[PDB]
């Protein structure tokens, strides 16, 4: 077993570089949720009560 | 009626009581659910994947 | 001076020294050349016959470079010794350090293995060999010959050295000749970094027709407040990029163009006004709808961001 490269570094960088990319994207999708339903749900009252 | 329904959920919400506005009040955000049905399968896709 | 005069423009010599499978051959005829070139004024008179034995020079370091010498299963790759051609070639290219204007423009030529001579400084185990690279890159930089900035800005475009340089800066060597040489690089490298008052520049690239993924083009650095810049028309100054982002597909501009659109509104969340006079959205998802998916992922992080901190 020789030496494997010391590219261990450009992991360290880019693997940093796409976690982070992930946390930003992950906890983007989620609270869509929350401002959208409550409209979702008026949208029965825009179904009557005229 | 504000200072007092604010305890439990104050949603604030009233039609327009002449009810042609309805059509607007339906599609502005008819649009925008349609446009956020999106996010939610592109941004799962390309996670997992 | 005058032997040499014949003793250059022979060619049964360098007819020897043509050959690539035999290694003591030109080994031994640069070293003496090095070794005389104590003498600094013939690298000068052989400096026009250059492209007849510099690209022989820089054959050996191009194998070298992706060539693992130190990985052994290189069976005899150099004698025991032998790899001290390396050492011995880098020698003569650090003789060569006292005419900045010889270095001035060669290097317009064949600046490519140049730079990716950059791998060096981390590839070789030996002290020497990384020693010699960082040197001669360096020296090449001076303040005393012309054009001794945008050497740097190429260097930066192409290779992006910055993570090598401090990835080498946390792993020093115990040797104070090379703690200035990384010193003066570090320093000389990242100062000019931050020359983007980019008013003038975005200027000249809006002036251009032509985008590509650049600090120039993205460094928040500054965005920390510039909408002042995004003020000069109505914020119609990227309603021009919008546009041509319409016109054509090109990926590079194509992606870039909506690429900072949401850093943009990120500046000002009042933009929501402007955002809505793009309208873009359906082009948002269509570029989710096209090849190069990271272009693709591009324009969801534009659209998304928006959205959530329009409503956030």
């Amino acid at each position: 077993v020789p030496p494997s490269g010391s590219v261990i570094d450009d992991y360290v960088r880019n693997a940093s570089y796409l976690e982070e990319r992930l946390i930003q994207m992950e906890d983007a999708t989620d609270q869509i949720e929350v401002q959208k339903n409550d409209l979702e749900q008026y949208r029965f009252i825009l179904q009557s009560g005229d | 009626i504000r200072k007092i329904a604010e305890s439990l959920d104050a949603n604030l919400y009233d039609v327009d009581s002449s009810n042609e506005g309805r059509s607007q009040q339906l599609a502005k955000v008819n649009k925008n659910l349609s446009d956020l049905y999106t996010v939610l399968k592109t941004t799962s896709t390309t996670l997992e994947s | 001076v005058k032997l040499v005069e014949k003793l250059l423009k022979n060619n049964n010599l360098i007819n020897i020294l043509q050959n690539i499978e035999q290694m003591d051959t030109c080994y031994v005829c640069i070293r003496l050349l090095q070794e005389l070139a104590v003498i600094p004024e013939y690298r000068d008179v052989i400096w026009l016959h250059e492209k007849k034995f510099m690209p022989t020079l820089f054959k050996i370091l191009q194998r070298a470079t992706d060539s693992q010498l130190a990985t052994r299963i290189v069976a005899t790759n150099s004698n025991h010794l032998g790899i001290q051609l390396q050492y011995h070639s880098l020698l003569l290219i650090w003789l060569l350090t006292f005419n900045p204007v010889f270095a001035n423009e060669l290097v317009q030529k064949y600046l490519s293995d140049f730079l990716d001579l950059l791998k060096l400084v981390k590839i070789t185990i030996k002290e020497k060999v990384s020693r010699l690279c960082i040197s001669i890159i360096l020296q090449c930089c001076s303040t005393r010959v012309k054009q001794h900035k945008k050497v740097i800005k190429q260097l930066l475009l192409l290779g992006n050295a910055l993570p090598t340089v401090q990835s080498l800066s946390e792993r020093k060597y115990s040797d104070e000749e090379l703690r200035q040489d990384i010193s003066n690089l570090k320093e000389i490298l990242e100062n000019e970094y931050q020359e983007l008052t980019s008013f003038d520049e975005y200027s000249s690239e809006l002036k251009s027709g032509r985008l590509e993924w650049s600090p120039v083009h993205k460094s928040e650095k500054f965005w920390r407040e510039n909408a002042v810049r995004l003020n000069e028309k109505n914020y119609e100054l990227l309603k021009i990029l919008t546009k041509l982002l319409e016109v054509s597909d090109d990926p590079q501009v194509l992606a870039v163009a909506a690429h900072d659109v949401g850093e943009y509104v990120r500046h000002y969340p009042r933009g929501k006004r402007v955002i809505e006079q793009l309208g873009g959205k359906q082009l948002v998802m269509n570029h989710m709808h096209h090849e190069d998916q990271q272009v693709r992922y591009n324009a969801l992080l534009a659209v998304q961001k928006l959205m959530v901190h329009n409503w956030e």
